[PDB]
């Protein structure tokens, strides 16, 4: 809950991601816009509640002082290994901890934003550690988060 | 840099009650948990004569207050993650 000066200048650049018009305040309308471009759908009440958690003065919008201030209350990070492993489990049909290279290529080239077959090649080169056409994704995720 | 780390989620009720409406929701539902826990205890353990219809009334009121409380807790969990999403997007400007 008290961090460095370099980050102050950094969080200012972050602020423009949020202040969609550049008027120096973040409104619920702009926060809805940003949140929807991240694939979320907060309600109007959820947007008002996020602003009100930050809003120091009570004028209904967030300025950079209030923005920077709540950043410091939330500076700690934690590793993501277990969340990434569960994303892999979604594609583990048998629940046996494996996903074949063929199944992984099919997923990466058909679901979400996709990868090129060339990009997928490099990924499987790394993911199939034992060269047996099967990806032990817990091992693969530990290698990527180490 | 951060690589694949993300903002660490918080711990307990110690936030987002600045929305007095959740606060009004928490305080009323928790009083009703107290209310129906007492009335079920009394109507099953402090009487010679268990009036099952009375216990049914308060079991329905009890499950109602508990799930209201559950419902507030899940909306707090959702608000925190919506906030951690913004903190996470902001934090990519440190890279
Ligand atoms: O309670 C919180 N409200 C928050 C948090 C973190 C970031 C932001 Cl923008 C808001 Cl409005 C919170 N972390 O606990
Ligand atoms: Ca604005
Ligand atoms: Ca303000």
């Amino acid at each position: 809950a008290a961090l460095t000066e370099e980050q102050i200048a950094e969080f200012k650049e972050a602020f423009s991601l949020f202040d969609k018009d550049g008027d120096g305040t973040i409104t619920t309308k702009e926060l809805g816009t940003v949140m929807r471009s991240l694939g979320q759908n907060p309600t109007e009440a959820e947007l008002q509640d996020m602003i009100n958690e930050v809003d120091a003065d009570g004028n209904g919008t967030i300025d950079f002082p209030e923005f920077l201030t709540m950043m410091a209350r939330k500076m700690k990070d934690t590793d993501s290994e277990e969340e990434i492993r569960e994303a892999f489990r979604v594609f583990d049909k048998d629940g046996n901890g494996y996903i074949s290279a063929a199944e992984l290529r099919h997923v990466m080239t058909n679901l979400g934003e996709k990868l090129t077959d060339e990009e997928v090649d490099e990924m499987i080169r790394e993911a199939d550690i034992d060269g047996d056409g099967q990806v032990n994704y817990e091992e693969f995720v530990q290698m990527m988060t180490a | 840099g951060r690589k694949l780390e993300l903002t660490k989620a918080e711990k307990h009720f110690h936030n987002f009650m600045m929305d007095t409406q959740l606060t009004k929701r928490v305080k009323n539902a928790a009083a009703n948990v107290l209310r129906e826990t007492w009335l079920i205890y009394k109507n099953t353990k402090l009487v010679k004569k268990i009036d099952h219809a009375k216990v049914r009334k308060h079991q329905r009121k009890f499950l109602q207050a508990i799930h209201q409380l559950r419902s507030v807790k899940m909306e707090q969990r959702k608000l925190n993650d919506q906030a951690n999403t913004l903190v996470d997007l902001a934090k990519t400007q440190l890279e």
